Parts: structure tokens; C-alpha cells; sequence
DNA sequence: ATATATATATATATATATATATATATATAT
DNA sequence: ATATATATATATATATATATATATATATAT
């Protein structure tokens, strides 16, 4: 979203160690204090003055600053780099020991600086989880959480840089040794490279041409191309959307049936599904009994359980109407 | 915020729907009908809308939903009618924005029951125009024809600030249908597209599909590189402690 | 090295832990058949602990085995994973691809599926112990969590106008009965996720809209007619 | 020192990217996403998105802005982090 | 005895073109492509059995040639029977500088992964810039369109000698590439001290290098 | 051995008069939830008439094997496809049992609701039954 | 009807045809502890009313299996019902299941 | 190890040349029979010689043996252009038998161009060379020189032997049955050629 | 500027080897 | 006269390697 902020706004245009200790001791001490005071607790202006005016400010100031340490080392880095890189173009075999060196002093300030920051990063991080312990005193502490989740990772952060770089140099270092290893033994008097360097710059008063394998490809036969199928399809749009109702005669009926059979249930009378529907269908014709019966059934059923069918003596197909409609359930005793 | 909706599905020259539009509910839209109405020919068209890889798309009935069944054929070819065939969709998006997505679906002669799709999109479509006509030529006596592609763009582009593009890989596709919030993710790479046709299909069948619950890792935790990092270091150190102690 | 990627993993998955399980709180017991809640167990395995533990303190103890010129990486973590923790019993997977998913984070965490089936307590969910209807809505449950994880993690990359549109599907729905249906639609609409259902009835009378599909041959061959249907009339 | 308005919200979209960075990496791989994005907000295609790119982070390593590394197995094979020129001019405005 | 393999080829011969490894380096080789250090697994094979290989493609009349900077390839005689082929003059020009990055220490910070941006730059700095465009378009005389054409055909050679092993791009990038030491053939012309014009001849004459 | 068997020497398939269409092979890919359910039982009572024709030679002449089926998730099928099937069933003097979660209601045959319940502490399935409708 | 173990998977009927996915086979978990019978009552073209049926048991043990024991009953009267034969009806409420 | 016999096939004296020509696509038919016979006799090893490059070597019914690549090959794999397919099948349907009275199993380049103008669709003509052309002479002799390469690109193929001369005057090899349609039972060759063809 | 060829990666289905668990008949201790 | 341990056979399903088809990027050539 910032692209559009940024659009609108229209605007256009120290590496000793020592440093590093002192800067960490100093947030130790202000990290510590900030931790026991937040500890100790406070009202709100007491919290406000121990725990986000004092610790917010010093931490992120020291801790950019810290940052910035790391940076310098960066571009002390980079420069290191290209002086290496300056100096193999003017002594060539004369070089090897001073790059050499200039190697062994970066890898030694680097793994120096490593073990300054390795030397209070587990102290620190335990203050802040004890500062994050304390936080939840308050209920407004909310942002000073923030920080306690934010000093985190920068914390974390930097020491993952103090060992990356390393990372990085360590591996770039190598290939510096390759090279000498392989980009000068061959060229010891480097007089091959002025030599390529004059037979690029004349190369066309004899322009000549390597040799290389050249085998046939296995040609092959192209698969059979594919066509589409095209008819030019046409019929009739359809009309505009017609619509149905949904029949409720179910839910009336199964409402009536639910407030005629809510007496059982009130009075804990034993129900007999047997004579219950026998009477019960008598109300209606023939071809609905079915979805009469269904129904009451589900009804029935909520209404507590039948004790008998525990007894392991199953019940009898009690007929409840005439032309053979028959019911199996035993009476239902424990509501 | 006010989430996109899916507003309709239109189908063009389908097994047994020539062009109907079924518009869509913001909440739940049911279909019923007795066995081979064509609800699952529906659903299979709005899929294929939704993910048209055709390495993916693979309907198989309910049952055997899973179990491989062997019959080479993934289905599709079968649900469509021979000529040009549409699937459509409308999507009103958070920004309050009428767009139609939409896939160009056609038959392949030959023996092989082989099918051909192009995505494309349109969008700033007046709202006033329905898909179903916007994708047929009123030719004779109430006797509407379909169009192909070209006739479209050519339809299309004679309108006034309807935009519309046409996609050379489902990739470019997907990638503009995450950027119009039609798509939750973004779909870069192959897997991303096979997990979220898993993810359809699973729900499309319903139920717990073998492959999520085994997957179930993939698909809910993300992925780091932070490990894979780690872990390449300390492979480089282990070999470079094997080449000093060979 | 070995210490930094130990720690660098357990750092992920403590992460990961604390991300699901607050991620958990987000399901309101759902009531599906006798399940009555669905929830993600994540959990460190111990078989893993225990190979983080030796990676991370006792890497020089078993350099026998890494430097072997006969095992890659990948097989060597695999015969280190089989070293400790032996009662584990692997299968017969080989040792390369084995290793290959230990060089995988999320492996190291057990990432199940519990269900409060009746009163039972929470139990794993497996197929092969659970209804039809109780199945189809443990897997609606996963994939709506799956989606909304989904959501979340491109939260950053989208615009902050933008939601993404929602929408599922549930073929055969005759096979969850009228209870099943109205929790499916309430947490939907819950979740603002939309769903198309089929079912040979209309299962969904009251709720959203329904059409009805007719196929009629029709002079040698097929026209489908729909009509749209309303809940009262 | 010469920042369009481009070059300098692609800095400032760094620097943001930066300061939401995990461990304070950042690989090539994201620069280009970000020059990409910032680049699309300002509506302008001089010529492809990549030259764009790649001439943006050349001259901002030239100018003082960024310190290039080169690590193989980083996306794009190379790690890229704020100079101190850089992090004074973004964080003048942030 | 007979069915003894003795009878037909020499046992290291046939158990080095029974390996895995054999059909996927056959078929690079013939297709020109070079050998370097960094295919580890590759350039221990042609180690190990160098002498059967280069006695088994002697049969087709080219030789498998390895240079005293380690790399095999293949050089067809006259009589070849696997035809051959010349690297045009461009590539030659891209060759030479590819040489010169290997061996130059200024780009040491690279650590030897280099942009085909840089490549062209240090070209147009040893070449002379409009008359190696010549080459490109006979009517070239600065303009920017040709200047583009010219980026392109550079681009498109360092893809063919990609192709030819001398330069690999990166796991996951194309627009970067790591050299190889397979490039210090295009110096064999200069690698001894004397006059050009007999160690031309030389080369010429061993099938090293045609003219053009 | 393969072509010591007579039976490799045929080939079999199923064909389905689809609609308009003539007799297709029937492709589980090609049909619909309902028509693939249908299509199978037709085949499982081919093979058990079959097995029974098979078995009679061997058996008392007297003598005829029960023959049952069952349908689970039986909702997956409409009134009129479970019409058929019912049937095809009494013509074949076929026993079905039929799983559907009250969806559907068939008036020929018995009937059995269940519910399932906590009593006691303990999963109880009250059971009522009912049969003669028709 | 088929009384083996090796072939009784009573898997969902969602994946009907996939993969185990577990290693259970679904059947413990449907018996309770103790001893359960399971018997089918068919009337031959014979008109003989034999009671065929099995005997499970969930097999005490680190693993959730199964023992079945099959059988069968031949000229018991019409008048007696399976459930009265496998179950006692002690004087307490519920009955009691004998082995 | 290596098999016995595979040995003794790759040693023959003869085996570098057709092994060159086989990884460049050439058909060994009847015609060339110390190649065909040797391909005979060690077709069971060289098979799985070639297998082993995720090659197939395939003896077709007509007799000739040929490569054909799958898709892991590791040789690497070329297509022909439309007009090398148009051609082939061209010369397929001129392996006739009344052509044993019209030529004599030697053809010239002229009876070609004119089979390939009179039998071929324009449009599929004006893609081989271009679509904007329309019987233009520049266009008709663009496509006579690409007919004179994809003729040339076929002999590297084996499929047309030149008669040893600058002209162009070939004779056509039974390996062109490659283009050819199936044959069923009473179909005619010409027929279910031209079918194929149009 | 765009059609087309080429190399690479992934998903998907087939076929084969193999370990696991169960069922059946026999041997041998109780 | 019995029940448990052994050997045999079998189906299950687990995993690997193979081969196919599709999508993609992208480098060439008109
Ligand atoms: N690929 C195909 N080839 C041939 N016929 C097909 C194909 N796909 C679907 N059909 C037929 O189209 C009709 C509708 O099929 P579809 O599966 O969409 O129906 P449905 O409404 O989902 O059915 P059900 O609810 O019974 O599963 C049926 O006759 C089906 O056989
Ligand atoms: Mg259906």
C-alpha cells in the first residue's frame, strides 16, 4: 500500500570491538533495570514511566546503533574486497601473501565480533523474557509487549548476521584461494593473459575457429495435428425461470401429532405405540396412514425409552388397523 | 470488508444445456432431481471454470470416488457437446467489481476423447449484460447461436470499457483471479495447483479424502527456507569433512 | 552447523505449535451425528525430539556413520533416526526417501484430527471408526480450516480492500440427515462460506435458493429444464 | 546521490520489507519481487520489469545504497542489505 | 573360451560402457558438449576408464582428447564418423572473454557467478565496440536498435555455449552463470609463447581449429 | 497357463442402452451416481443367478440358496430408481436390505427406525419396526 | 454371513475402494466389552429353521482385535426366539449374556 | 557384467556406421543386407542396448528396423516440419503398382512438386511458405527449394535413395510404408491413402 | 511479434516384489 | 483326548520404478 503513499509524497533527489562491548553493556544495565523495574510493578503512570518511556527509546536507539556497527563492518568488508581485488591486478605472484593476511585480519574480526555479540545475546534474551513475564501486570501493557516481541527478533536478528557474514566470507574466502590456486599457478608470469588479452583485441587479423562434435538429431514423426470440432451449434434460449411451493401438510400434521402426544411426556404415562397409532389412524384415510405413521413414530421415539428392551424378550407385531399394517415396540416406561 | 461472491454459472452448449444460468446464492444453492438430472455435470463445468488443467481434472463417480477405475478416460470429454462450449463466471468483487472469468471448452476429433481449453476474463461488463447473452448471437427467430472465441473479442472489444483478455497458460490465469480476490491462494507453482484441486475435490465428493488427512502437514503448515538452508550448510560441511577425510 | 539447524528447527516448530493451537479456538462445536467438536492436535514427537537432542549435542558421537562414504546425507540421517529411538519399526521405504522427509520441519510434528464423539473425550478421527455423516462433516470442518489457513497466509500479499471469495461443494447430500445439514448451514454462514449442494430431494427447503433439474429427450436427443422452487406457497 | 521517485520507493519499500525481516536478509530474489511491485503501483514501462530491475539495484550498489553478496544458494544467488547512506536517507522519512 | 567377453572387448571396457553413467555421457559427448571438474561423478567415470573410451570412439574416427586443464571432449578427425562442426567467430569473441573473467581478478568479488550484463560490458571494453557490430548488421553505425540486436545475439551464444558446457547457469537462475574450465580451449591459441601464425598452422593442422 | 483356461478365451463387457443413444460400454466415468448404483446391481444378481445355476448340479434338487443384498447410503437414489430396483428385486425373489437416513420412505416392506440414544450411562439404538403398508 | 478376518473391513463408505489409510479394520471398535453374539435364522426350501451364527470377542491386548468363533443350531423349536437362548433373564433389570 | 552376445554385436566392424545413422533416424530396410541382417541377428541385444537411452528400436512389419524415441530419450530428439510429413506420404502413396509401369521405381523431382500442387490444399501450401502468398512465382519457388531440402532432409532418412547425380531423380524405399495408412480387408491402397492425404 | 520446437517438472496409472496378518492342517506337550 | 506351536498358503497393501501426458518457460526464426 506505501507505493501509492510514496507516489502522492512526490519526494525525490567504527569497527573496533570495544565499541560493540560498551554498547552492550550499557543495554545490559538499561535492559536489567527495565526488567526489575516492570518487575517491581506500578500503576499505570508508574508502568508508563518504567517500561515505555525508558526501555522503548534506549533499546531501539542502542540496538540501531548496534546495527549500524554491523553495517560498518559491511562496507569494511566490501572495501577489504576490492583492495584485494586492486592489489592482484598489480603484483599478480607478489601479492599472494598480502591477500593473504588481509584475509586472516578480516576472518579474525569477523569471528571477533561474533563472539562479542555470542557474549551477552543469551543474557539479553532472558531479560526479555523476563521483562515479557512481568509485562502482563497491566492490562494496558499492550504495547510495551510490542517491544518485548520486537527486541526479540532484532536481537536474534543481529546475532544471525554475525555468524551469515561469517558464513559468506568464510565461503568467499575460498574461492580467493582458488584462484590463486588455479587462476595463477598456470599463470605464474600471467604473460598467457596479456597474451589472451591482445588476441581478443586482434583477434580478426587471424580469425580462426574451434572444433566441435556435431551428431545428427534423431529426427522424429510429428504427431497428427489436432482438430477442433466445429458445428456452429444453435437452439433456443431458454424462457425465464418458472417457480413450485413446497407442500407443508407434513409439518401441520407433524405438529398435531407433537401437541397430542406432549400429554405423555407432561403426565410420564406409559405409551403403547401399539394402541396409540391403532386409535390414531382411525383419523385419517387409508393411503395416508403411512405417512402418519412415520411421523408418529418420530415423535414417539424422543420420548424416553421402552425398559423391555433390555429384558432380551423381544415384543410382538401388534396390529394397529385393519388390511395388515402392523407395529413392533414395547412400551415406553423411563421418560 | 465485504467478501467477493460467485453471483451465477452459466453453461454454453452442454450435455443436455444449450445455455442456461443458474444464479448463484450468497449463502447455500441447491440442486435436486431424480438420478441424471445433471447436478454433477454442473459441478464438473464450474470446476473446470474454477482449475482448467486438464492433467488434474479427473470425474469419477461418487463411488469409486479414489479407486482407480481404469477406464482412461477422465470424464469431461464425454459432458460436452461437439462445437464450441462455454463455463462462465460472475464474481462481484470486495471492490464492488462485476468481473467474468471464464473458460472456452471444445472437443477434439479423433478417436481419442482428448478436449481443448482456453481461460480468458472480462471485466468492467455493465451489469446489465447476462453472460448467457453476451456468449450468443441472435440469429433467426428466437433461434440464438454461439459465437467462438474470435467472434467474441470482436463482440467484446466494440463495447466500451469492457476489458478483455485471453490467457495463454492457466498460470496467468490464476494469477489475475488472485489478484481480483477470486482466489485465496496463489496458485505459482503446479503443486500449489494440484493441492488446491485436492482441496475441491475432496470437497466436491465431501468427506475425508485419503490424500488430505495424509497430507494434512502440506497442506495446513507453510512451508520455510530458513530450514532448508540450515540444513544445506550442514550438508556442505559434512562433505567438505568427507573430501578432507577420503 | 548441526547445533544451528537443531536449533533453527526447533525454533519453527515452536512457532508453528503456538500458530495452530491458537488457530484451534477458532471452531464453536460443531454437532454432527455423535461428534459434537473437531480439533487439530499438534504435538512434538518424541522420536524426533530425541534425533533434534542428539543433533544438537552429540553430533561428534555418531560421525561414524555420516562419514561413511557409502550413505548420503538424506540415508545418513535415516540410519541415525534408525540408531536411536529403534522400537519406532519403520516399514520398507527405503533409506533415502525416508531421510529425504526428515529433512522436512513439518514431519516433526504429529498433525491429527480429534473428534469429541459422544462422551468418549476427544478421540483421533479415523475412517474406518465413524459414520458416513459424521465423516463428511469432519472433512467439511478440515477443509474449511484448510481454506481459512489459506486466507490468512496470503493476507500479506493481497490488498488490505480485498476478501477472497469463498465457496465449496457437497455432491450426494442425501446422505446427511436434516440435524447435519442445519449445523453445515449455520457454520457456513458463520464463516460466510458459500456452498452448492445436490441431492436427488430438496434436502435444503427453507434455506437459500433451489433449483430443479428435468433431463427430457427431446427428437433423438437431451434438453435439461430447470425450475426454481420456493419454501412456501 | 540521485533518487527518482521510483528508485526511491523501491529503498523505502526495502527498508520496509527489512524491518518486517525475519533475521535482516534480504535475497535478490525479493528485491526484484519489490522493484516489480513498486514499479507497477507507479505505472511505468520504460522497458521489461528484470532490465528495470537489475539497473535500479546495479546503481544503488554504485551509489552507496546497497552491499551486494554473493551466496549460490540464495534465491538469485545473491544477498542484498541497507548501507549505512541507506538506512540514514529511509529512515529520515520513516 | 567362447561366451567369454575376453573373446570380443576387453572386460574394463565392456563393465565401463555397462555403467549407468555411460548413456547420458555418450550421448552429451557427441552432442559436443565438454567435461569439467564440477561433473564430478561424470569426469570420474572418464577417469577411471579413459583409455577404453578413448580407444572405443576411435572407432568412429574422433578422439577423445583430454587437455592438460583436466577437460575431455571429443575433436572428429577428417574422416570422422560423427559429423562436426565450428563455433562461429562471436562465439569466439565470447570464449576469449569468458577466459579472461575465469583468469581475471578484478571481478573476484563475483565469485565467479557473472550476468550476461557484465559479460557484454567487458566486451564492448576489450572489443572494439562498432566494429564487432559490423558483424551483427553490415549497416550498423551506433544505433541502439542494433545495439539491442547485438545484446541478444551475445545472449544467444552464451546459450549455445551453455549447451557446449563451457558456462552453466545457476539451480534456479538463467540469467546467471558459473564459468567452467572447459573455456581455456579458446586460448589453446596463445597458451605456448610463440609466433601466432605457426601455432595457427599448428592447431589447424592437428584439427584443433578450421579457419574461417 | 493363461491360455490353458477357456475362459481367457472370452471377452466380456456391460452395455447400457443409454437414452437416445444405442448399447455403450458402461464407463464408471461416463454415468451418473445413480445409473453406475443401478448398473451394478443388475450385474450382482447376473452373478449370482449365475453362481446358482453354477452350484444346482452339485446340490439336492430340492434345494434353493438364499439370496440377499443390501444398499447402504441408499438415498443416493431417486423414487423412481428405488421403484425398480424393488422391482427387480420381487422378481428375482431377492432379499434387500436398504440403508437410508429417512430420506426416503418405502411403503412396501418393513421398515425399522432407529434412534440412537444415552441411557444409563451407556449408547442405546431405540429400535421400532413397522411393515404391512400397501 | 462371513465370518473371517482377513476380508471383514468395515472401512467408510466414503473411500469406498481407497487405501487402509490405518491399519484398524473397523470392527473392535463396533463391540463392546465382553462376550457378543452375532446369528442369522433362515428357513431352508426345506422348511428346516436353523440358526446359524458367531461368537466375538474383543481380544484383550496391546492391539484392538477380534476373536470369532463360529456356529451352528439345528432343530430348535419355532417358539423360541435367539435373544431368550444367548441371554439369562436374571431377576435384575437387564439380562445377562452367557458364553 | 555386459551379455555375451550384445558384445559380439557391438564389436562387429560394421557397428559404428549403423549406429550413427540409426541415433540420426535412418530406416535399415531389406535393401542394405549386411545392416538388415546383422540388425536381424542382434535385434534382442540391440535392443536393450538402445532401451537403455529410453530408446525403442522397432522392426516394423514391412521389416525395416528404426529408432523411436520416447519421451525420456537420450538422444536428442528432433520433429519433422508439415511439409516433411506431406512429402512422406507423397511418396507413400507413389510407392504404387501401376507406378511400376509409370516409372519404374525411379521418380523425379517434377512428378513430386506436381503431385504434392495438384493434391495438396491451398491453405495448406500457403503455411508451408507463407500465409499472405498467393500463386505467386517467387512463393512457387520457395516452395520448390523447400521441396528440394525436406527431399534432401528424407534421404539423410534413408526414405528416398538419390540416383548418384546433381539431378534430382530418386527411387523410393519400402521404409516409406512409415507414412502409409493400416490396410484392412478389401480396402483400397489408394483410397485409404488419399483419404489419409486429404 | 509471434508461431514453433525443445527441455524440464509434475501428476497419474501400471506392474512387480515383498512384508504382514490370518486361516488350515499336522505335530507334539499337557 | 486335548490345546498350543509349527509350516504352508493366501490376500492384503505397501512401496518402488516405470511410462505417459500436460503445462511451462523460452529460446529461435520468419
Ligand atoms: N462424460 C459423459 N459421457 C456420457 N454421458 C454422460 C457423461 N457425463 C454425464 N453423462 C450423462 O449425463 C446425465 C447427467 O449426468 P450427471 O452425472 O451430471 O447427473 P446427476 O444429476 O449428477 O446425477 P446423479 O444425482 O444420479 O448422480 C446422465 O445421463 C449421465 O449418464
Ligand atoms: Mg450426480
Amino acid at each position: 500500500e506505501l507505493v501509492s503513499w510514496a507516489r502522492k509524497n512526490d519526494f525525490s533527489i567504527e569497527f573496533s570491538t570495544l565499541r560493540l562491548s560498551m554498547q552492550l553493556s550499557i543495554v545490559a544495565n538499561e535492559l536489567h533495570r527495565a526488567a526489575e523495574a516492570a518487575e517491581e510493578g506500578g500503576d499505570e503512570f508508574h508502568w508508563h514511566r518504567n517500561v515505555f518511556a525508558p526501555l522503548k527509546y534506549s533499546v531501539a536507539e542502542i540496538f540501531d546503533s548496534i546495527d549500524m556497527s554491523q553495517r560498518l563492518m559491511d562496507e569494511q568488508q566490501n572495501f577489504v574486497k576490492e583492495d584485494i581485488a586492486a592489489l592482484l591486478n598489480q603484483d599478480w605472484q607478489a601479492a599472494i601473501a598480502n591477500c593473504e593476511q588481509l584475509l586472516s585480519e578480516t576472518s579474525g574480526t569477523l569471528r571477533e565480533l561474533q563472539d562479542t555479540l555470542e557474549a551477552a545475546g543469551d543474557k539479553l534474551q532472558a531479560n526479555l523474557l523476563r521483562i515479557q513475564d512481568a509485562n502482563m501486570g497491566s492490562g494496558g501493557s499492550e504495547l510495551v509487549d510490542k517491544l518485548v516481541f520486537d527486541l526479540q527478533s532484532k536481537l536474534d536478528r543481529i546475532i544471525s548476521w554475525g555468524q551469515q557474514a561469517i558464513d559468506l566470507w568464510i565461503g568467499y574466502d575460498r574461492h580467493v584461494h582458488k584462484f590463486i590456486r588455479t587462476a595463477i599457478d598456470m599463470d605464474k608470469n600471467r604473460i598467457f593473459s596479456q597474451r589472451l588479452r591482445q588476441s581478443v583485441q586482434h583477434y580478426f587479423d587471424n580469425p580462426w575457429t574451434l572444433t566441435v562434435a556435431n551428431a545428427e538429431r534423431l529426427l522424429d514423426m510429428r504427431d497428427e495435428e489436432l482438430a477442433l470440432r466445429n458445428e456452429e451449434v444453435t437452439g433456443e434460449l431458454p424462457l425465464e425461470l418458472e417457480y413450485e411451493e413446497f407442500s407443508e401438510i407434513n409439518d401441520q400434521l407433524a405438529a398435531m401429532i407433537e401437541k397430542a402426544l406432549l400429554v405423555y411426556q407432561q403426565e410420564q404415562r406409559p405409551l403403547d405405540l401399539g394402541a396409540v397409532l391403532r386409535d390414531y389412524l382411525a383419523q385419517h384415510p387409508l393411503p395416508r396412514h403411512f405417512d402418519v405413521a412415520r411421523i408418529l413414530v418420530d415423535q414417539a421415539v424422543r420420548l424416553g425409552v421402552a425398559e423391555a428392551d433390555f429384558s432380551g424378550l423381544p415384543a410382538e407385531w401388534l396390529a394397529i388397523n385393519d388390511y395388515g399394517a402392523k407395529v413392533q415396540a414395547h412400551v415406553i416406561d423411563t421418560y | 470488508i465485504e467478501r467477493g461472491k460467485f453471483r451465477s454459472l452459466t453453461l454454453v452448449n452442454w450435455n443436455g444445456f444449450f445455455a442456461r444460468t443458474f444464479d448463484l446464492d450468497e449463502l447455500v444453492t441447491t440442486l435436486s432431481g431424480g438420478n441424471g438430472a445433471g447436478k454433477s455435470t454442473t459441478m464438473a463445468a464450474f470446476v473446470t471454470a474454477l482449475i482448467p488443467d486438464l492433467t488434474l481434472l479427473h470425474f469419477r463417480n461418487t463411488t469409486e470416488a479414489g479407486a482407480t477405475s481404469g477406464s482412461r478416460d477422465k470424464g469431461l470429454h464425454g459432458k460436452l457437446r461437439a462445437g464450441v462450449c462455454y463455463s462462465t463466471l460472475d464474481v462481484i468483487n470486495s471492490r464492488h467489481q462485476r468481473v467474468v472469468v471464464g473458460v472456452r471448452l471444445q472437443q477434439v476429433a479423433g478417436r481419442d476423447r482428448k478436449v481443448d481449453i482456453k481461460p480468458f476474463m472480462i471485466q468492467g461488463l455493465p451489469t446489465a449484460i447476462q453472460p448467457t447473452q453476451l456468449l450468443t448471437e441472435n440469429v433467426g427467430e428466437r433461434q440464438a447461436r454461439v459465437l467462438p472465441l474470435n467472434e467474441l473479442k470482436d463482440r467484446l472489444d466494440e463495447m466500451e470499457g469492457v476489458q478483455f483478455k485471453q490467457f495463454n497458460s492457466i498460470t496467468d490465469y490464476h494469477a489475475q483471479m488472485f489478484d481480483l480476490g477470486v482466489i485465496p491462494k496463489r496458485l505459482r507453482s503446479a503443486s500449489d495447483r494440484s493441492k488446491f484441486y485436492r482441496l475441491i475435490e475432496a470437497s466436491l465428493y465431501g468427506g475425508i479424502s485419503s490424500a488430505i488427512t495424509r497430507s494434512l502437514r502440506d497442506y495446513l503448515l507453510p512451508e520455510n527456507s530458513g530450514v532448508r538452508k540450515a540444513f544445506q550448510d550442514m550438508e556442505a560441511a559434512l562433505r567438505e569433512n568427507r573430501i578432507t577425510l577420503e | 552447523s548441526s547445533k544451528s539447524v537443531a536449533n533453527i528447527i526447533r525454533k519453527t516448530i515452536q512457532r508453528e505449535q503456538n500458530r495452530i493451537r491458537m488457530l484451534n479456538q477458532g471452531l464453536q462445536a460443531v454437532s454432527f451425528g455423535q461428534v459434537r467438536g473437531v480439533r487439530l492436535n499438534v504435538n512434538v514427537r518424541e522420536s524426533h525430539a530425541i534425533l533434534l537432542d542428539v543433533l544438537s549435542e552429540q553430533q561428534e558421537q555418531h560421525q561414524d556413520l555420516f562419514n561413511s562414504q557409502r550413505l548420503t546425507f538424506s540415508e545418513a540421517m535415516a540410519k541415525l533416526y534408525q540408531r536411536l529411538n529403534p522400537q519406532v519399526d519403520m516399514g520398507q521405504r527405503l533409506p533415502q526417501t525416508i531421510g529425504e522427509e526428515l529433512l522436512d520441519y513439518r514431519n516433526y510434528l504429529e498433525l491429527d484430527v480429534e473428534v469429541n464423539r459422544g462422551s468418549d473425550g476427544w478421540l483421533k478421527a479415523e475412517s474406518g471408526a465413524l459414520s458416513t455423516g459424521e465423516a463428511i462433516g469432519t472433512g467439511m470442518s478440515i477443509l474449511v480450516m484448510v481454506v481459512q489457513s489459506w486466507e490468512e497466509e496470503s493476507r500479506r500479499l493481497r490488498g488490505k480492500d480485498i476478501s477472497p471469495c469463498r465457496l465449496l461443494f457437497l455432491d450426494q447430500a442425501a446422505r446427511l440427515d436434516a440435524k447435519s445439514i442445519a449445523t453445515l448451514f449455520e457454520l457456513c454462514e458463520r464463516l460466510q462460506m458459500q456452498l452448492i449442494i445436490a441431492a436427488p430431494e430438496n434436502i435444503s427447503p427453507e434455506k437459500g435458493t433451489t433449483y430443479k433439474l428435468v433431463r427430457k429427450v427431446f427428437k433423438n436427443h437431451e434438453h435439461v429444464h430447470v425450475v426454481g422452487l420456493r419454501g412456501f406457497g | 546521490i540521485s533518487l527518482p521517485v521510483e528508485r526511491l520507493a523501491f529503498l523505502m519499500a526495502i527498508a520496509v520489507l527489512n524491518s518486517e525481516r525475519l533475521d535482516g536478509e534480504m535475497s535478490e530474489g525479493e528485491l526484484i519481487d519489490a522493484f516489480r511491485e513498486v514499479c507497477k503501483g507507479f505505472e511505468q514501462t520504460a522497458e521489461s520489469v528484470a532490465v528495470r530491475a537489475n539497473n535500479a539495484i546495479n546503481d544503488m550498489v554504485r551509489q552507496k545504497l546497497l552491499n551486494r553478496f554473493t551466496s549460490e544458494l540464495a534465491d538469485g544467488n545473491a544477498i542484498y542489505r541497507l548501507t549505512p547512506l541507506g538506512i540514514s536517507i529511509s529512515d529520515y522519512y520513516i | 573360451s567362447s561366451t567369454h567377453i575376453e573373446q570380443f572387448m576387453p572386460v574394463k571396457l565392456a563393465q565401463a560402457l555397462a555403467n549407468s553413467l555411460f548413456p547420458e555421457l555418450d550421448s552429451q559427448l557427441r552432442a559436443g558438449r565438454h567435461i569439467g571438474i564440477d561433473d564430478l561423478d561424470n569426469h570420474a567415470f572418464l577417469m577411471d576408464f579413459q583409455e577404453q573410451l578413448e580407444e572405443f570412439y576411435a572407432r568412429y574416427n574422433v578422439e577423445l582428447i583430454r587437455a592438460p586443464e583436466g577437460f575431455f571432449y571429443l575433436r572428429p578427425r577428417s574422416t570422422t564418423l560423427i559429423p562436426r562442426s565450428v563455433l562461429s567467430e562471436l562465439d569466439m569473441m565470447v570464449g576469449k572473454i569468458l577466459c579472461y573473467l575465469y583468469l581475471s581478478p578484478e571481478r573476484l568479488a563475483n565469485q565467479g557467478i557473472f550476468t550476461s550484463q557484465e559479460l557484454y560490458e567487458e566486451l564492448i571494453s576489450l572489443a572494439d565496440e562498432g566494429k564487432l557490430m559490423k558483424f551483427v548488421n553490415q549497416r550498423s553505425s551506433g544505433s541502439d536498435l542494433d545495439k539491442q540486436k547485438l545484446q541478444e545475439k551475445v545472449r544467444t551464444t552464451l546459450n549455445r555455449l551453455r549447451r557446449l558446457g563451457m558456462v552453466y547457469f545457476l539451480p534456479n537462475n538463467n540469467n546467471k552463470f558459473t564459468i567452467t574450465e572447459a573455456v581455456f580451449r579458446f586460448g589453446a591459441d596463445v597458451r605456448s609463447g610463440d609466433d601466432p601464425r605457426e601455432i595457427q598452422l599448428r592447431m589447424i593442422r592437428d584439427g584443433e581449429a578450421m579457419p574461417v
